[PDB]
DNA sequence: CGGCAGTCGCCGTCTACCTCTCCAAGAGCAGCATGCGC
DNA sequence: GCGCATGCTGCTCTTCTTTGCCATCACGGCGACTGCCG
RNA sequence: CCGAAGCUUCGGCUUCGGCAGGAGAGGUA
């Protein structure tokens, strides 16, 4: 397997990182296997398969949102039902208002439940609509769903492997012209950065 | 109570899982840590005329234990004499990663 | 210390009715620290005569 | 150091060359690596 | 976005010569050799 | 008389880093950087 | 490279044998 020589990663400054223009706590990420990176994404499928998944996507979240209702509908009638079929009525309604409220506290969990659920494949969505290369995604639960959904378009892993293809699909003169373009007409901090 | 894994020196595979196995009982812990299996081989080793089946351990070093998540589970399972530490630095290295069921199911092929 | 931490390991993974105390103590580790100080060490020094 | 190199080089190619799940190939090529970074260098990164 | 100040790591710290001592071991995995039992 | 069991003995590695062990280390100059406040 | 032993035509030829790294402490100018 791929190995990093010590010299050009772990300097002062970090000549890696300032050919790839990477943080030095992401290129130890990286290279230690502890973070995933996209390596390259596709952007022509993608740039038609995203009003496709858009579709797709509205479609999912719809079907979600109706298991909820029912769900809601089963459990709620059932409660409902029994504590109909008895209004507490040894005591008063207010035993019957107290065990509605507990259901009702009950349904209000589940509402957040499904609702976390819900933003969490908008989470998804937009990770997966706006990525570009170099892109550091952490949490492996993420990565796999991504890849599992979208598997294609995107490609990425994490290791020496993959860096030796962010470095073998790498433009130099497009970067040298961007740079000389910076610091023609900039200032701040930035042109030092560029130079 | 997903199947997670450990590594130990070399060759104290055996050892980590009867320290383990008596650990777990002495100790008062006969409800997270279940079921210990050490993935082993063959390898044919006849001399012409006599054979021997010795041990061959697939994964030298790794043994998968299954354990339900905890604390003092942790403690007790990574602190057994033999074991250098768990595995699953997927998330920097904080807490192990429950190896995928399918392949669990695979590994336990044989 | 280092042979209490063996035995304190140690006393978790033999069986019960069969322990003694000279099955639960190690002198290596006390002999290997008191040789380690007399020899090789900055304050034990050859004497000059 | 080389002695350790040649250690790691051939566990990890024995367990590739097995089907190995993907988190103790990880685990191997993680510490192939820090292996080589001590080859190299003692002490610049972690423990000597 | 845009400054901003603490902070954290890495670099360096004179030359030549003499004498002495100390520098992983126990655990483990086979491989038999002979004694003891039926 | 033959098979099985247990001790001399070749024989080649093996030695991590958590909820642990470990205890610290000057002093000045320089440069990135990085969370933090506005 | 040194030693031992033979042939030696006196240029030499043949046999055998043989190695030297680190850490710490104290001292002189």
């Amino acid at each position: 397997a791929p190995v990093t020589h010590i010299w050009y990663f772990k300097g002062v400054p970090s000549r890696l990182g300032y050919l790839l223009d990477l943080a030095p706590k992401d290129l130890e990420k990286i290279i230690y296997f502890a973070a995933y990176v996209i390596t390259s994404v596709d952007e022509e499928m993608r740039h038609n398969e995203l009003s496709t998944l858009e579709a797709e996507m509205a479609v999912e979240r719809k079907a979600v949102e109706d298991q909820r209702d029912g769900e809601l509908e089963a459990r709620a009638q059932k409660l409902e039902a029994d504590l109909a079929e008895l209004e507490a009525e040894g005591a008063k309604a207010d035993a019957r208002r107290k065990v509605r409220d507990g259901g009702e506290r009950e349904m209000r969990q589940i509402r957040d439940r499904a609702q976390r659920e819900l933003d969490r494949l908008e989470d998804i969505w937009s990770t997966f609509t706006k990525l570009a290369p170099k892109q550091l995604i952490v949490d492996e639960n993420l990565y796999r769903e991504l890849v599992d959904r979208y598997g294609e378009y995107f490609t990425g892993a994490m290791g020496a492997e993959s860096i030796q293809k962010l470095i073998e699909n790498f433009d130099i003169d497009a970067e040298a012209e961007s740079l000389r373009d910076v610091i023609r007409n900039g200032k701040g901090q930035k042109k030092l950065r560029a130079l | 109570k997903n199947w997670y894994v450990v590594h130990t020196y070399s060759g104290y595979e055996n050892k980590v899982k009867a320290n383990l196995e008596k650990r777990v009982e002495s100790m008062g812990m006969q409800d997270k840590i279940f079921r210990v299996v050490v993935p082993e081989e063959e390898e044919t080793d006849i001399k012409n005329g006599k054979k021997k089946v010795v041990k061959k351990k697939v994964f030298p070093g790794y043994v998968l234990v299954e354990i339900v998540m905890t604390d003092d589970s942790w403690y007790v399972v990574r602190n057994t004499p033999g074991v250098t530490g768990f595995v699953g630095s997927a998330g920097s290295g904080s807490k192990p990663t429950p190896l995928l069921p399918g392949e669990a199911e695979t590994i336990l092929k044989r | 210390s280092r042979m209490e931490r063996v035995v304190r390991e140690r006393m978790t993974t033999q069986d019960v009715e069969a322990i003694t105390p000279q099955t639960l103590i190690n002198i290596r580790p006390v002999v290997a620290a008191i040789k380690e100080f007399f020899g090789t060490s900055q304050l034990s020094q050859f004497m000059d005569q | 150091l080389y002695r350790r190199v040649i250690n790691r080089n051939n566990r990890l190619k024995r367990l590739i060359d097995l089907g190995a799940p993907e988190i103790i190939v990880n685990n191997e090529k993680r510490m192939l690596q820090e292996s080589v970074d001590a080859l190299f260098d003692n002490g610049r990164r972690g423990r000597p």
